[PDB]
């Protein structure tokens, strides 16, 4: 019944549909091919669908070589942030700005990208110790030094 | 973790592929937009052995305007599925274009082993079975079934199709 | 530097057409940059993948805003707008944002919401010269004499339609 509250898996599926659709702000992270990797709320059997058309969707916008930033509907906002192969949308009810929307589905892109990394990155090293990793992190030293000299500055 | 299929469900428009999946598919999840943006999002549970496993099927509207679109349709599909009338020649003999485009498009790994799945809806019939089973024994032996509208071997499609997902 | 400019605008009305043979009858206006100074299947094709998209987002965004269509959508090139302007009858308009050497901005660009009261000011000033609604007018004058007046109006209006603010 409540925002915060997980929708029920015993309901019969057409509420635990209302209840997901009635909420005030949504989550939706997807793969490039439309399946789902996490949502705030629902269960698997419940969001793909909802999953395909997003893809679909935002598909329209990359084959025409002009990617869908958000779109607007009555009281809501819906907010598309694409990384790769993920596909990242918010959809909230409440007063957020697109670059407050914009800038959490970037935190959780973070949180996504701390857990998938170091297991890629070591099986990289597992199957090639020798890697130097100074070629693909060529342009990023320049904001490497900027985060350092702010940490210097703090004392 | 529960398993997740996409299966795409290819077939000229006009075959019966919206009436036949609204038998088998969870209608109360189903999101209809052939019309609109090219696909019909379908969703069902299946059981392969003890695993349960969520179906996520797209039904492509097949009309000629969504073709370039194609690539997204198809991207990351794990099986496909070619739908034809047997009363409808010019359906079966579509079947190699759609299999030969989705190959294309969909650029899988393992093409030579991607599961695939033909069904022919049955309402005085043009194809004969046996000509089908020859086409299909000719892609490297894709599994045949047959139906009607009013089930029957849908169920049974899927069970295959989903099998073979999972030996990849 | 290309300055933004009016992409293309349609009017479209999707009882008109509920078969996939008739949904081109959807249509009864459509106007590109190109245009507005012989159609290709493939210009068809796009017009009824603009228009199907637009739809595809108002069907799917009804179910999370309790009925309200998609009244703007905000692309890296484009400021597209949406506007019902009486039951069952839709413009649908792309503006190409500011084009620098490229790199695009919206910043010359007039505000959606005042794009949607330019759209629904002609409509209004269409209607003042015609007839009391597009409903109206196509029973009383039919789909060809219709067509024949929204492309006198909206062709005229679209070539001097300012989409910057100055």
């Amino acid at each position: 019944e409540r925002e915060l509250d997980n929708i029920p898996d015993t309901l019969p599926d057409d509420e635990r549909l209302a209840l997901w659709k009635g909420k005030l702000k949504h989550y939706l992270i997807l793969s490039s091919a439309g399946k789902p990797i996490w949502s705030r709320h629902g269960d698997l059997s419940l969001v793909n669908s909802t999953m395909g058309v997003v893809q679909t969707i935002i598909s329209f916008y990359e084959g025409a070589r002009n990617p869908l930033l958000g779109f607007t509907a009555g009281k809501v906002r819906f907010v598309i942030l694409i990384k790769g192969p993920l596909y990242f949308v918010a959809i909230s009810r409440l007063r957020e700005s697109d670059a407050q929307l914009r800038a959490q589905l970037e935190a959780l892109y973070m949180q996504i990208l701390s857990t998938l990394t170091l297991p890629i990155l070591t099986n990289i090293f597992a199957h090639r110790p020798s890697t130097d990793l100074r070629g693909p992190l060529q342009g990023t030293e320049s904001l490497l030094a900027s985060l350092a000299d702010s940490f210097t500055k703090g004392s | 973790k529960k398993v997740l299929l996409k299966v795409i469900i290819l077939g000229d428009s006009g075959v019966g592929k919206t009436s036949l999946m609204n038998q088998y598919v969870n209608k109360k999840f189903s999101a209809s937009y052939k019309a609109t943006i090219g696909a019909d999002f379908l969703t069902r549970e299946v059981m392969v052995d003890d695993r349960q496993v969520t179906m996520q099927l797209w039904d492509t509207a097949g009309q000629e305007r969504f073709q370039s679109l194609g690539v997204a349709f198809y991207r990351g599909a794990d099986c496909c599925v070619l739908v034809f009338d047997v009363n409808n020649a010019k359906s079966f003999d579509a079947l190699d274009s759609w299999r030969d485009e989705f190959l294309i498009q969909a650029s899988p790994r393992d093409p030579e082993n991607f599961p695939f799945v033909v069904l022919g809806i049955k309402i005085k019939r043009v194809i004969s079975t046996k000509r089908a089973q020859t086409f299909c024994q000719s892609k490297g032996g894709i599994p045949y079934f047959e139906t009607s509208a009013k089930a029957i071997n849908v169920e049974e499609a899927f069970q295959v199709i989903a099998r073979n997902a999972l030996m990849q | 530097i290309i300055p933004a400019q009016l992409g293309f605008l349609a009017i479209y009305n999707p009882a008109l057409g509920t078969t996939d043979e008739t949904l081109e009858d959807q249509i009864v206006y459509y106007a590109t940059a190109s245009t507005l100074s012989p159609v290709s299947k493939e210009e068809r094709h796009e017009r009824l993948r603009q228009i199907g998209l637009a739809q595809g987002m108002v069907e799917f965004a009804k179910s999370f805003s309790d009925g309200e269509p998609v009244d703007t959508i905000d692309t890296e090139k484009a400021r597209v707008i949406l506007v019902e302007v009486e039951e069952g009858w839709w413009i649908l308009a792309s503006i190409d944002l500011t084009r620098l050497p490229y790199e695009y901005s919206s910043r010359e660009v007039k505000p959606p919401s005042l794009l949607r009261a330019d759209l629904l000011r002609a409509y209004d000033l269409f209607l003042l010269h015609h007839g009391s609604s597009l409903s109206s007018l196509l029973a009383s004058q039919g789909r060809a004499q219709l067509v024949a007046s929204l492309t006198r109006f909206w062709d005229h209006f679209l070539a001097t339609w300012n989409v910057l603010l100055h």
